[PDB]
């Protein structure tokens, strides 16, 4: 086929408006996805040693 | 009395060993696959419109040939005058001020001019440079048609982009792989991308705005 620009340019601009939208909500669930490795990291650091290893034992029996 | 098939012959039959390497480490003659490199270089259009072509030509020949973004197509696998011409770029390695004058005053006049620029760039260029460079056109909204199993479905050039900047495999080429947006910003190399709209939060906020008063 072929394309034409601006036929409707106001449709045109609407459009692209909510791809970026899309791409905008996109990065946002990535940060909040980053922020929850984060969390679960710093949730990780803060278990005690008998936790942390109740907690690998439990993972590892769970997988097994 | 024909230099230009030794050259060429030169270039795909092998390289490295005399060749200049791209900004991003690269060899140009092996970026793209051999089998790809061997539909191209076989293709008609290669031996009648990219034969012993120039970087002017390589204008030229866009506005004249290419009317849609693909990589290699149908049974018979043509490879697209778009990709034999990314092809050509990589043979002819153009410098940034050649690069400059595609990207953005041919890029403003020829869609398709900026689209193989944009994809010689995401081919040969840092990943830094890569983000800074190709990020601006998520704002060119112009529509672009891409190759199908038949005929041509519509694209746009923010989402041409976009593909460049998040996706692996694009016009039937691996694009070679980079660091994540978010390591970069991690290391400090990059800010976080900055919308022509804005932040999520002002787009809600207008959002709400318009919705309140009458409209």
């Amino acid at each position: 086929m072929g394309t034409t620009d601006d036929v409707d340019p106001e449709a045109e601009y609407a459009a692209w408006k909510l791809r970026e939208l899309r791409r905008l909500r996109r990065e946002r669930d990535a940060i909040e996805a980053r922020e929850r490795e984060l969390a679960e990291l710093e949730r990780r650091r803060n278990l005690t040693e008998e936790e942390r290893r109740a907690e690998d034992e439990a993972h590892l029996a769970k997988q097994k | 009395p024909d230099t230009h098939r030794a050259d060429e012959r030169r270039f795909l039959d092998e390289r490295g060993s005399s060749g200049p390497l791209a900004p991003n480490g690269l060899n140009p003659a092996t970026i793209m696959e051999k089998a790809v490199r061997e539909r191209i270089v076989e293709s008609y259009f290669w031996k009648e419109q990219c034969f012993g072509v120039n970087e002017a030509d390589i204008v030229d020949r866009v506005v004249e040939h290419v009317r849609f973004v693909g990589g290699v197509t149908g049974v018979t696998q043509k490879p697209s005058p778009f990709l034999c011409l990314a092809f050509k770029l990589l043979q002819l390695a153009p410098g940034d001020d050649i690069l400059k004058e595609y990207l953005y005053f041919g890029g403003e006049k020829f869609k398709y001019l900026r689209a193989l620029a944009a994809f010689y760039i995401r081919l040969t260029r840092p990943d830094k440079e890569v983000y800074t460079l190709l990020e601006p056109f998520l704002e060119d909204r112009r529509k672009l048609r891409r190759k199908g199993k038949n005929g041509t479905s519509l694209t746009y050039m923010d989402e041409f982009i976009d593909d460049l900047l998040t996706k692996d495999r694009v016009c039937s080429t691996s694009l070679w792989k980079m660091r994540r947006r978010d390591i970069l910003e991690d290391l400090d190399l990059l800010e976080p991308r900055v919308s022509p709209l804005g932040s999520l939060e002002d787009i809600l906020e207008e959002e709400e705005q318009a919705a309140k008063n009458e409209d």
